[PDB]
This record gives C-alpha cells, structure tokens and sequence, in this order.
C-alpha cells in the first residue's frame, strides 16, 4: 500500500517513459483470490465480496511518447471496468479456475488498450475518436502489478521487468519478451515472420522485442498479449521492482533488491507517495545513471512489509 | 524495370517494393524530392541536418528515433532527375551495418480507382553484413522501406483532401 517512483529523461534528448500509480484503482471479486471452499468454510461465499486493490505500471515507448502515455491513462481504467463485470459472474461458476480468468482479464484489457491506440476500436474523448493516436511505428512495453492484501498480479508486455524481493532471494514476476525467446521465435516464424540479429535479435531485424502495445506496423509478428503470473503474498516479501529496461540493462536482479531493500532499512533507521520507498526508486536510478545508461529510467518501489 | 535493375554480386543483396498511392505524381514527386526533408514521409526519421542547396552530392546527416538497429547514417543524393523523377541516395555513413547501400526511388503516373494515381518504386542494392543471410538484409530493409511508403502514401493522400 506505500509505493516510491523516480523517473528520469537521462542521458537522453527525449522522454518516452511513462509509469502509473493508482490506489484504490478496482475492487477484485475474492473469488479469485480464494477458492469457493475456503470462503464457504468462513460463510463468505454467498454474496459479491470484493477486495480494493493498486495498479502499478511501467511503459517504456518508443518511436515516440504517446502510447506510452495512453497505457498510462488507460490500462487501469479498462482493467477495473472489466473486473467490475467479472465479479457479476464468478458466483455462476462452481470452481473458478483462478489463473484462467486473471489470464483472460489481462489478455483483453491489454488487446482493448492496443485496439483503441491502433483505432481499430472508437475511444471517448462527450467526443469519439476512430483515428489511431499515432504512427504506425509507436509502441509501449506495459508492465502492470496489480497489488492487494492476499497476491500480488504481474501482466507483462515487452522487455520492461518487475522484480520480488523475497527473503534473501529475487524472483522475476516477468519474463522479457525479446524475440529470441525460443516460443516468441516460434509464434512468429509460425506466422511467416522473421527474427534477424540486426545488432541484438529484433523482429523483421527492427523492433528488439516480440510484444507491445501499438506497433502496427510490425503485426501479426508483436502482438499486445500479456504474460500473467499470480504470486500470493507471504511475510517474506520485502517489496516489489517496477522498471524499465534503462535499470535492468545495467543493474541485475539481484542488486537492485539488495540495494532497494538496504535503502528502505536505511531511510526508516535514519528517520502520495512514500518517503522511504521513493528513497530506493531514487537510489536505484541514480545507481542506473552512474553505471553508465543513456536510457530513460523509471523506477517504482512497492514496499510490501 | 531499367532503373531498378542492379547488378548484385553474390556478397550482396538487391531488392525492390511498389507502392500505389491515391495522389497525383507531381504531389508525391514534390514529397521525394525534398532530399533536406526526409523526416516529409519517413516514420524513422527525427532530424535531418544538410548544408547548403540540393545538388549532386549534397550529403544530409539523419538521426533516426528510438527502437531501430541504428540511431545516425550519413546519406549523399547520388541522382535527382526531376522532370523524369528519379532520386538515388547511397549511404556513405552513420552507425548502421548497411553498408554500400544504394537505392533508386522512381514515381509514375498510374490510373488508381478511374482518378489520377502514382506508382513509386524503390529498389536497393546493399552489402551483406558478417553473420547475416540475403534474406534477412532483404527482408530488414524491405521492411523499413515498405514502412517508409506506406507512410509516403498516407502523406501524400492526406494531402489531397
Ligand atoms: C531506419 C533505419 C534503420 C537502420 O538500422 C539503418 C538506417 C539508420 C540507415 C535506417 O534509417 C534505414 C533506412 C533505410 C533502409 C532506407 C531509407 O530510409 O531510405
Ligand atoms: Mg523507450
Ligand atoms: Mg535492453
Ligand atoms: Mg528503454
């Protein structure tokens, strides 16, 4: 429930990183947090129980700023109206098979979000809009975490990464979509693309990542599919990295939960957003900036415990 | 077909992508031929330096946006033919691997839908670089110049309404 977030332009003429906080953005229907079993066990199974929940998220564009910005503004709004009808029909189904509906939730508020940017779809703007919101060739990566009382939700879409810092161990809640991926590769030579090392592998040797938002340029072969993992939380959890690749470039997985999780202590030794948590997303992309990226970076620290 | 005719030796790669575009050709050939401006129809392009007047010769520096293999190249205008339409570019520098580019870009005149339409055609020749197939420099750079069309139409059609 108490989060930090630095973002920087860098060493870099633009700023194509966009990153989202919101509190308080849904009510999750308990159902799938728990199993209709261990509810009835406590009578909680009669009714519509919901459970407030925050969205954090990281877009890191490219080609331009814009998409970015409209996940941004929109993914947490699309991903709460359809929990909100979710919940409606939970209660239809005899066992609910968790991991299926967080997949098919995720999987189409993310296809919404691309349609209205590629304007296949209309968007409200008292207005509607049926043009794209820009080229062809802007696209986002979108890394959302959906963090609540019992689990902690990850829909990722390109080479942006969250990191757990759990116990004395880091634990990637998302897997880069880079097009070297063994199944990426797969899908797209499937469909008659191509995954050419053009300077790192890139799809058509262009784009250096298999899934985003936007790019339509680039479709069939980059779609705005999501990987979901649901993680329950547990008193080992120390907190939660959201970050674009201008931190993973040149920071591991591992320094950054040591360094984030030796801020946090220090700063509450020592003495809206948090003052401690914002203490280590700023130690963490200042750590990134001397290390020698000319990236943008943008850092969200959740700290969980 | 006598200008997108190269000669390709087997180190190399040669290719060549159409597009038809709802425009008459003197509006689309006014796009094209504005070496100092290719960012006019260029999705990738976000500056372009060139000093003094277009001529044979002339060399523009492009910086090209966030997301590519490549963030500069170093172009030289190598033909402009403007009554026949015709613009040739050989890339000379930046920090691309398209090395010994060369492209030829030709518009028409074409009958699209009974109004007045254009054909362009662009063809390349290129060297294959170190570790890469012919399919795959084709297939990138067909790629980019496919894009590159598509947004040329997109302008110049935008552009008659
Ligand atoms: C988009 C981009 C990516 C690269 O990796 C090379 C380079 C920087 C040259 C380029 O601008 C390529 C441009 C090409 C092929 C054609 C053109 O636009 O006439
Ligand atoms: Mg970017
Ligand atoms: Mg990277
Ligand atoms: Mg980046």
């Amino acid at each position: 429930p108490v989060w930090g977030c630095a973002s920087t332009r860098g060493r870099s003429a633009e700023m194509e990183d966009a990153s989202a906080a919101v509190p308080r953005f849904a009510d999750v229907p308990v159902r799938l947090l728990a199993s209709r079993r261990d509810l009835d066990a406590l009578g909680l199974d009669a009714d519509a129980l919901r459970l407030p929940a925050h969205l954090f998220g990281v877009f890191d564009g490219h080609g331009g700023a814009e998409v970015a910005n409209y996940c941004r503004e929109r993914i947490h709004v699309v991903l709460s109206a359809a929990l909100a009808r979710l919940g409606k029909n939970l209660g239809e189904m005899g066992e609910v098979d968790m991991k299926e509906h967080w997949d098919d939730v995720f999987t189409k508020c993310f296809q919404r979000v691309d349609d209205e940017v590629s304007g296949r779809v209309t968007r409200v703007v008292g207005e509607v809009r049926s043009e794209p919101v820009t080229a062809e060739n802007v696209g986002s990566t979108a890394v959302v975490a959906l963090v609540c009382s019992s689990h902690v939700v990850v829909a990722n879409c390109g080479d942006s990464r969250i990191v757990l810092c759990r116990g004395k161990e880091p634990v990637a809640l998302s897997i880069d979509h880079k097009p070297d991926r063994k199944d990426e590769r797969a899908r797209i030579e499937a469909q008659g693309g191509k995954v050419i090392q053009w300077n790192g592998y890139r799809v058509s040797g262009i784009l250096a990542m298999s899934r985003s938002i936007g790019d339509r340029y680039l479709k069939p072969f980059v779609i705005p599919k999501p990987e979901v993992m649901v993680v329950p939380r547990a008193k080992d959890d120390d907190c939660l990295i959201l970050a674009s690749d201008g931190l993973w470039d040149v920071v591991s997985n591992e320094e950054a939960c040591k360094v984030a999780r030796r801020q946090i202590l220090l700063w509450h030794k020592n003495n809206s957003t948090d003052p401690a948590a914002q203490a280590a997303a700023d130690y963490l992309m200042r750590l990134a900036l001397k290390k020698g990226s000319e990236d943008n970076i943008t850092v969200i620290v959740v700290d969980l415990k | 077909r006598r200008f997108h005719r190269h000669e390709p030796r087997d180190h190399q790669c040669s290719s060549a992508v159409a597009k038809h575009i709802k425009a008459p050709v003197h509006l689309v050939w006014s796009l094209v031929r504005r070496f100092d401006q290719p960012q006019l129809f260029k999705p990738f392009v976000s500056r372009c330096e060139m000093k003094g007047n277009i001529e044979i010769g002339s060399v523009r520096e492009v910086n090209v946006k966030s997301g590519l293999p490549a963030t500069r190249s170093t172009e030289r205008l190598e033909l402009l033919d403007d009554n026949e339409h015709i613009l040739s570019v050989r890339f000379v520098g930046g920090d691309h691997r398209l090395k010994n580019y060369s492209s030829i870009l030709t518009v028409h005149p074409e009958v699209i839908d009974g109004r007045p339409g254009t054909l362009v055609i662009e063809s390349f020749v290129v060297d294959v670089p170190e570790g890469n197939t012919k399919d795959e420099t084709c297939y990138f750079v067909e790629a980019l110049l496919k894009c590159n069309l598509k947004s040329l139409a997109e302008v110049s059609e935008r552009l008659v309404v």
